[PDB]
């Protein structure tokens, strides 16, 4: 498997579902100076999808993407 | 350079077994019997 | 008034020898100190934790320094099988010439002690090869010790004292500890194995001077970034590899061989590297679960409030438990001790059966010492967990704030819990003792065929499920036609099945009726110890006998001879009783482990299989038979290197017996006796010129229990340690 | 409304924009004065170090900057320890448009120096040497190539 | 009320009379809590609808002659190629997982937000059989009864295959050939002491 | 010094006062019980903590309670 299509595809899929499908569900579930949300990560995205969400759904995509590459690499392996 | 001299045990064993305990007991004894103002 | 102790004005005004004793005993009970505030309490604990850390690293520095300075590590690595590790040198002016000669062993110039801690096998497995390696590690850990000691001082200073809210940020601490303290540390240890330990086991030196120019794998990170992760599993070390040399060595760095290295009879270094890499990923991910300053993750309070069964079977469920746990340091410490206490036992059970360190299995004394060492520590830690659970109920528990939740409902059926624990303990005691006694009588009358020998089929069935073909059950990993056997047949089953079907190691030892009886003895010990500790916790706040017990605190002498008599009614006394049972239980566990390995190591498992079904067999064949070399360490005809253990053996018996004095004879007798001595001193010329500053008194009721238990416990431990080491090393040394 | 490190992002309250080079960048909330001085001193050293590495290579000084360490060194350290102590202590005691340009150039140097270190380990090439390789073959020579050809880099 | 599962008994009070498929069967009183019953009502229909498709798919494959339901995915493990009505499907296992996870998450995510709606109608009822909502009671009873039967049938497929290893149609032919000598009582598995 | 408390369940039977070996307790007028007297603990600096008073109390649960406290020469019962 080519790493670019697999990792890009999985990342694209997980960003889409996080923005169009489960964004509403996550927001409903989601809803001394080192413990306060001092910086509000404001975004111009119409649906409220901000950088923190991008890191989260993007991280899942990368993790799932490498799992596909790792599992496939085993097939045809020697001494393993 | 880390190796201590061959005579170190002859000094440190008496030092930590007789001398330092004697000082510690004497120091502690005076402290625990000291009267507060 | 006396200054000491500064933290208790009530003690400082005590005019008797009580004050010094209680000044020491109450020193670390911060909550009871004069003027203590919640915020100051947390800051004091934080500084103390830095003190513990520096002590631990200094202790590790000392062990590294003395082995490098006085050990034979460099000689040991050339022939670990036939050389005894040296712990440190002896310098004792009380020795006679014969003792100097006797303890001169292992190739050292002068008298030395033989190490039983297994640090040699551990340091050798991780890549240490020369005394210079040990020296540098020693200096590094001393520096780390100093830094932690300084950090403890620093965070006590006015501008570096964390606020109370900082200490109560559960979500943030869990995130960092799971991903950083657990995950990154595990990831970093993987790097050491890949970059240093694995190359060293293949005859290549990798150190700080060249580790940036040596490739851990012939393909450097190319497989990692392209997803071809199987490139790292190719060409593992062969079955003929000689540890520490390049002969028969491979190139893989991440494998799943799943057995033992044939020469060292320990876990593969490439399996231990892949283990920590996978654990690191799991923990790093787990550390992104809880909410912090970034608007994602879980709030722990929200999770707890949600988990309430709809039927009302748990009442209010977990409502209010976030504040209960978060506001109680004793609830937290109870949880920490219970978790670490169980983990310590897991370490003991897994390290003997799946030895991770090279040449650990063949060092019989080290194997025995390590299992016994960690199981006793686990036993003490478990008692503490329940002790602080009982302290929680008194000091911290608030019935109003836990109304109807699971915690308050445990108190609602405490009689049901205690009475069922009582039934289980009675059943196990009656029938386990009964069966042993029946077998002793059958043995005594010369009819061993009439004894009751119940096969442990349930446990043998589990062993068969894991691939042990001895019992013929033949299913799961024991059945060659099962899906479980087939699916893993290319990953780890070949190595695992080879190891589990070899009866010369400790991986799922064969078991029989003798193993059946002793396992029910262990269950008797666990249940009875839990009964005493649980009863102590659940009755800590009150009973029908003492309804207002919570008004008297965790530890107090008694409530007097009234109402029938109330000796040992406090929750503290329940813990005191429980320690005796913990020692008895661990004693049964370790006796079992030791005797079963002694007969395996001697090639005669039949002796255990035939003698362990009755108690005279344990007395005659385990204790009496294996004491012979120990008690001859010195005698009228001379002495040998076991004289120290012979002396310590009796030393242990003496301390043990001295403890019986404090446990059996109680205070009033001694207080009257001391008064006659007070009279005598004042009436004696030339001696009444000297006088005391603290009026002598007998030890207090509570203090006698603790001191007596301490003597009992120390003598218990020392006696067995001497017997364990001397009987094993003398046999195999 | 000053420019912000993220489009349409409200600057944090604890950063009022008074300090030089204040882009309202503090997601972790560490800034909730000493750090401002700390940024300059770390930045100032980075600028001197970055200039030295680039300058030394251009003049042909050898060996590589990371190999420069290899008067005896054992005798230099006591001198440097004593010499630098007085300057730092006196500097600390005094503390106890140009500004914006100083910080921005200082920040660039700090990021630049880390590039030198990571590039050396990953590429074994000095900053000018690495730059020339990229210009000659941009697509061919980049992080993707070097990360996937470490054996060749260390095969010399 | 649909009927009585145990003639002569009394319906539990927590099962309303107008609930489709209400035979008064709740011996463990799982639906005693009204909030729990609401979730169970939705879940039963969903399980029945999937089971009805699953049983039809399992039977259709074996009747048409493309193996049994159990052997359908073996191509993805033996290096084979996917087929459908004998038509080769170019996709491989990894591609199929991607399509299914994305598609089902989108469709199931949409249904979840609806808030436990079990009879959407509208776009899901193009022919408008239940559009009236007056006669829908009879149809809802038919759906739940056929759905319950399908759920029981599918468990019969899994259980029967685990015992004899044959496909449901093959097992039926085996029973018909020798009804008294080929049944659950003669597997040697279901009843150990026979 | 130990802490001795009398609770409003006292019936004024006087048995705790009669049993005290240190003369810590005494009876005072009261109106809350039929006997019109309640136990009192005026001299607690002399209490040794023997709890003979608690042994003598008939009420259930106790009406006189001793909480052992800081130790002095008097409370320890020393004659030296
Ligand atoms: C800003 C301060 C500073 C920095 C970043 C470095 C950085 C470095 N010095 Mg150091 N030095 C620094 C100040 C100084 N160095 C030296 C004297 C040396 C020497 C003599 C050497 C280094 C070397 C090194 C390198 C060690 C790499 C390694 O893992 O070697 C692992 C190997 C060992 C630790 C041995 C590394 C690039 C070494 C080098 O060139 O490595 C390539 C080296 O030989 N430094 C002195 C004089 C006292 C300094 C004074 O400030
Ligand atoms: C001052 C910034 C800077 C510049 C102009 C360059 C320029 C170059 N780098 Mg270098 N590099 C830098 C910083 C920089 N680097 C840093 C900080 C690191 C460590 C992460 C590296 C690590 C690195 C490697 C490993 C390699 C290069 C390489 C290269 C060359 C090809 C470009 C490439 O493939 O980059 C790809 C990789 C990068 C890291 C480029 C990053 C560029 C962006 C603009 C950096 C933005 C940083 C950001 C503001 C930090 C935010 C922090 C956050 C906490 C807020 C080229 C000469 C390649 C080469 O051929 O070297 C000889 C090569 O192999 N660089
Ligand atoms: C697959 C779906 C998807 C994804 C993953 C994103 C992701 C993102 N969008 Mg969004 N966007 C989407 C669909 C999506 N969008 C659609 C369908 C539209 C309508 C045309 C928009 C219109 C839109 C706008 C107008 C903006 C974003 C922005 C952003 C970014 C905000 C991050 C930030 O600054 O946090 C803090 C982020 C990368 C903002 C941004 O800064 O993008 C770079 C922004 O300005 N989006
Ligand atoms: C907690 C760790 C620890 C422990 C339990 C021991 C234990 C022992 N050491 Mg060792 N030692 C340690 C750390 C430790 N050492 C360290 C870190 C150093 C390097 C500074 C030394 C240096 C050292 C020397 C030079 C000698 C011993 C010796 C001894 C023995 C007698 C006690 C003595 O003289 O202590 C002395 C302890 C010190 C000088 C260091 C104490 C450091 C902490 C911070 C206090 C005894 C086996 C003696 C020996 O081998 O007799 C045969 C001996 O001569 N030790
Ligand atoms: C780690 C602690 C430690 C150490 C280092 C020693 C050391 C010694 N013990 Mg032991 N001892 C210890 C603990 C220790 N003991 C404990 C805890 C106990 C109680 C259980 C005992 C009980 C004990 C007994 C009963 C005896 C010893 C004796 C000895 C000596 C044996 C060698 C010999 O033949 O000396 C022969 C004596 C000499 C060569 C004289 C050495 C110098 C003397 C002791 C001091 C001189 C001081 C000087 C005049 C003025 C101060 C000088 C100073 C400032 C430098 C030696 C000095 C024997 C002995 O001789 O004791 C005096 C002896 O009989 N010990
Ligand atoms: C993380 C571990 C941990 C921590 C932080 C604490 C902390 C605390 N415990 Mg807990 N505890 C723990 C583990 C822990 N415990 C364990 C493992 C047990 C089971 C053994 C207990 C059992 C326990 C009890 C039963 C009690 C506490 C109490 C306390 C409090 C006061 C401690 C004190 O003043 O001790 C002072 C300590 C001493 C004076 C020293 C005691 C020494 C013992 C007896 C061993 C002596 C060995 C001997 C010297 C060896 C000689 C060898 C020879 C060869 C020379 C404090 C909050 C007390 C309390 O009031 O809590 C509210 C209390 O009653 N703990
Ligand atoms: C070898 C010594 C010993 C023995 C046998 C026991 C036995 C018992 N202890 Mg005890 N205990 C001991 C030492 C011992 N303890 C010590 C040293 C301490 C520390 C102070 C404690 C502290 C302690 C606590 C705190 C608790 C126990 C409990 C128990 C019971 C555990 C359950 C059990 O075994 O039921 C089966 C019973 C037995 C095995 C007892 C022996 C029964 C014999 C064989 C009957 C023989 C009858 C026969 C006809 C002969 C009669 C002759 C006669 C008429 C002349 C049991 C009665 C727990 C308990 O009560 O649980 C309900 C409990 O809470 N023990
Ligand atoms: C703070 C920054 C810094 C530091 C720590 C160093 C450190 C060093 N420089 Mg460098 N250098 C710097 C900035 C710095 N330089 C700058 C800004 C320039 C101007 C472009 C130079 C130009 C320069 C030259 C021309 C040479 C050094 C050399 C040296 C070495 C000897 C320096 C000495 O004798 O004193 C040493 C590794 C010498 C060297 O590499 O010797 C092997 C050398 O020949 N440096
Ligand atoms: C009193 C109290 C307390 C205390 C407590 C304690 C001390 C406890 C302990 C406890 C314990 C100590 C417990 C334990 C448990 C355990 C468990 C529960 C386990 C489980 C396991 C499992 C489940 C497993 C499984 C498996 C197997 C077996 C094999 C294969 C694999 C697997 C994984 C599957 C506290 C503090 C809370 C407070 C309150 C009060
Ligand atoms: C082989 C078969 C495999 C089957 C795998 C099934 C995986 C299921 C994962 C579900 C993850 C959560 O996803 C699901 O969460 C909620 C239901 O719980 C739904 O969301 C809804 O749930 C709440 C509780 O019922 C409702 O009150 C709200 O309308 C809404 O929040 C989401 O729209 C849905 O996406
Ligand atoms: C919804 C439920 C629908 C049920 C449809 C049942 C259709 C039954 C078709 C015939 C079954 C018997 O036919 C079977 O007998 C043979 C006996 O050797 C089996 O062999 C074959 O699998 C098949 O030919
Ligand atoms: S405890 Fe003893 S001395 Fe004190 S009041 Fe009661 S009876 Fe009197």
């Amino acid at each position: 498997l080519d790493p670019q299509i697999v990792i890009s595809g999985s990342t694209a899929a997980f960003l889409a579902i996080g923005r169009f499908v489960f964004l509403g569900y996550q927001r409903r579930e989601a809803n001394d100076d080192l413990q306060k949300n001092s910086t509000i990560f404001a975004t111009n995205d119409p649906a409220g999808f901000n950088i923190i969400d991008v890191a989260g759904w993007g991280a899942l995509g990368h993790a799932v993407g490498f799992a596909v590459l790792a599992i496939n690499s085993l097939q045809g392996a020697n001494l393993s | 350079p880390f190796v201590p001299p061959s005579w170190a045990p002859s000094v440190f064993v008496p030092l930590t077994g007789l001398v330092l305990p004697a000082i510690a007991m004497a120091t502690l004894f005076v402290y625990i019997e000291k009267e507060a103002p | 008034t006396k200054l000491f102790p500064k933290f208790s004005q009530g003690l400082a005004q005590d005019p008797t020898t009580r004050r010094i004793w209680y000044g020491l005993a109450m020193a670390h009970d911060f909550e009871s100190h004069d003027g203590m505030t919640e915020e100051n309490l947390y800051q004091k604990i934080f500084a103390s934790h830095f003190g513990q850390l520096s002590i631990i690293f200094l202790w590790t520095s000392g062990n590294l320094f003395h082995v490098a300075w006085q050990g034979n590590f460099e000689q040991w690595v050339t022939d670990p099988v036939h050389i005894r590790p040296i712990a440190h040198a002896i310098w004792d002016p009380h020795f006679g010439q014969p003792a100097v000669e006797a303890f001169t062993r292992g190739g050292a110039s002068g008298p030395v002690n033989i190490s039983t801690s297994g640090v040699y096998q551990w340091w050798y497995t991780i890549g240490m090869r020369t005394n210079q390696d040990l020296y540098v590690g020693s200096v590094f850990l001393a520096l780390v010790s100093a830094i932690f000691l300084f950090a403890g001082w620093l965070h006590l200073q006015p501008n570096f004292q964390p606020s109370l809210s900082w200490f109560k940020d559960a979500e943030s601490r869990l995130n960092h500890h799971l991903s950083g303290l657990f995950g990154v540390s595990s990831l970093a240890w993987t790097g050491h194995l890949v970059h240093v330990a694995i190359p060293e086991s293949r005859g290549q030196h990798v150190g700080w001077d060249n580790f940036l120019s040596v490739l851990p794998h012939p393909q450097g990170l190319t497989p990692f970034f392209t997803g071809n992760w199987a490139a790292y599993a190719q060409s593992p070390d062969t079955a003929s590899h000689v540890f520490g040399t390049a002969q028969g060595s491979g190139q893989a760095i991440l494998t799943f061989l799943g057995g033992f290295h044939p020469q060292t009879q320990s876990l593969w270094l490439t399996d231990m590297a892949h283990h920590h890499l996978a654990i690191a990923v799991i923990f790093i991910v787990a550390g992104h679960m809880y909410r912090t300053n970034f608007g994602i993750g879980h709030r722990m309070q929200a999770i707890l409030e949600a988990h309430t069964p709809p039927s009302g079977s748990l009442g209010a469920g977990h409502k209010g438990l976030f504040d209960t746990v978060n506001n109680s340091l004793h609830f937290q410490l109870g949880l920490a001790l219970a978790s670490v206490g169980t983990i310590t036992s897991l370490v003991a059970q897994h390290m003997y059966s799946l030895p991770p360190y090279a040449f650990q299995a063949i060092d019989f004394t080290t194997q025995a010492a390590l299992y016994t060492h960690h199981q006793y520590i686990a036993g003490f830690i478990m008692c503490g967990a329940f002790a602080h659970g009982a302290i929680f109920f008194i000091r911290d528990y608030d019935p109003e704030q836990n109304k109807g939740n699971v915690l308050a409902r445990m108190l609602d059926h405490k009689e049901a819990l205690i009475s069922h624990l009582s039934w289980v303990s009675l059943f196990l005691g009656f029938h386990t003792l009964g069966l042993y006694v029946h077998n002793d009588v059958m043995q005594a009358f010369g009819t061993p065929e009439k004894q009751i020998l119940i096969e442990p089929v349930f446990a043998q069935w589990i062993q068969a499920a894991h691939g042990k073909a001895l019992y013929g059950f033949d299913f799961l990993l024991s059945s060659k036609t099962s899906a479980a056997f087939a699916n893993g047949q290319s990953l780890w089953l070949p190595g695992w099945l080879d190891a589990i079907n070899n009866n010369q190691n400790s991986l799922f030892l064969t078991i029989g009726p003798g193993d059946f009886l002793v396992h029910h003895a262990i269950a008797l010990g666990l249940h009875t110890t839990t009964l005493i500790l649980v009863k102590g916790a659940l009755d800590a706040r009150g009973s029908k006998l003492m309804p207002d017990k919570k008004d008297f605190g965790y530890s107090f002498p008694c409530d007097g001879p009234g109402r029938g008599g109330t000796c040992d009614i406090s929750a503290y006394d329940a813990f005191y009783l429980a320690v005796f049972w913990m020692l008895n239980t661990i004693g049964w566990v370790t006796f079992y482990w030791h005797w079963k390995h002694l007969t395996l190591w001697q090639g005669n498992v039949a002796q255990f299989d035939e003698s362990s079904t009755y108690l005279m067999g344990w007395l005659r064949d385990y204790l009496w038979l294996n004491s012979s070399q120990l008690i001859n360490g010195y005698n009228p005809f001379g002495m040998n290197s076991l004289s120290v253990w012979a002396w310590t053996f009796l030393f242990g018996h003496l301390i043990y017996a001295t403890g019986f004095m404090f446990l059996i004879s109680w205070r009033g007798y001694w207080q009257e006796l001391i008064e006659t001595l007070v009279w005598a001193h004042e009436k004696t010329p030339l001696a009444n010129l000297v006088y005391w500053k603290d009026k002598p008194v007998a030890l207090s009721i509570v203090q006698a229990r603790l001191v007596g238990l301490a003597h009992f416990s120390v003598g218990y431990i020392f006696t067995y340690a001497a017997f364990l080491i001397a009987s094993t090393s003398g046999r195999f040394g | 409304a000053r420019p912000t490190w993220l489009p349409g992002l409200n600057p944090p309250a604890h950063l009022k924009g008074a300090l030089a080079g204040d882009n309202g960048f503090d997601p972790l909330g560490l800034g909730q004065k000493w750090y401002a001085e700390a940024e300059k001193t770390n930045g100032r050293w980075a600028m001197m170090a970055v200039a030295g590495i680039l300058g030394q290579e251009l003049l042909g000084v050898t060996p590589a900057w990371w190999e420069a360490g290899a008067i005896p060194a054992q005798a230099l350290t006591p001198i440097e320890f004593i010499v630098m102590g007085f300057l730092e202590i006196k500097r600390y005691q005094g503390f106890k448009s140009m500004a914006t340009k100083e910080v921005k150039n200082g920040r660039l140097a700090m990021v630049a120096f880390i590039g030198f270190c990571v590039q050396a380990l990953a590429t074994r090439t000095q900053p000018i040497e690495g730059l020339t390789a990229h210009l000659a073959d941009p697509f061919g020579k980049n992080i993707t190539y070097y990360l996937t050809h470490l054996p060749e880099t260390l095969g010399s | 009320k649909a009927g009585n599962w145990l003639p002569g008994s009394d319906a539990p009070a927590w099962l309303p009379d107008d609930l489709p498929g209400n035979y008064g069967f709740d011996p463990l009183s799982l639906g005693k809590e009204p909030a729990s019953l609401k979730r169970f009502t939705e879940s039963e229909v969903i399980h029945g609808r999937w089971a009805m498709l699953g049983v039809a798919g399992s039977l259709a494959v074996e009747l048409l002659g493309y193996g049994n339901w159990y052997d359908a995915p073996l191509w993805a493990v033996n290096g084979g190629k996917a087929t459908w009505f004998g038509i080769e499907v170019p996709f491989d296992l990894n591609a199929l997982l991607a399509f299914e996870f994305v598609a089902m998450a989108a469709a199931e995510g949409q249904r979840g937000d609806a808030g436990g709606v079990v009879y959407p109608g509208g776009a899901f009822d193009p022919l408008g059989f239940a559009k009236d909502s007056s006669k829908s009671g009879e149809l809802k009873l038919k759906e739940i009864k056929n759905g319950r039967l399908a759920m029981v049938a599918f468990l019969g497929f899994v259980a029967q295959h685990a015992a004899t290893g044959k496909g449901p149609i093959a097992a039926l032919g085996e029973h018909l050939a020798n009804p008294w000598g080929a049944n659950f009582a003669t597997n040697g598995i279901s009843v150990p002491f026979f | 010094a130990h802490i001795v408390k009398i609770y409003d369940t006292c019936i004024g039977c006087t048995q705790c006062v009669r049993a005290c070996p240190l003369d810590v307790l005494e009876m005072v007028p009261w109106d809350g019980c039929k006997a019109s007297q309640m136990a009192s603990a005026p001299r607690t600096e002399d209490c040794v903590g023997c709890k003979r008073c608690e042994t003598a109390c008939p009420t259930d649960f106790l009406s006189v309670r001793v909480y052992l406290g800081s130790e002095s020469t008097r409370s320890m019962g020393l004659s030296y």
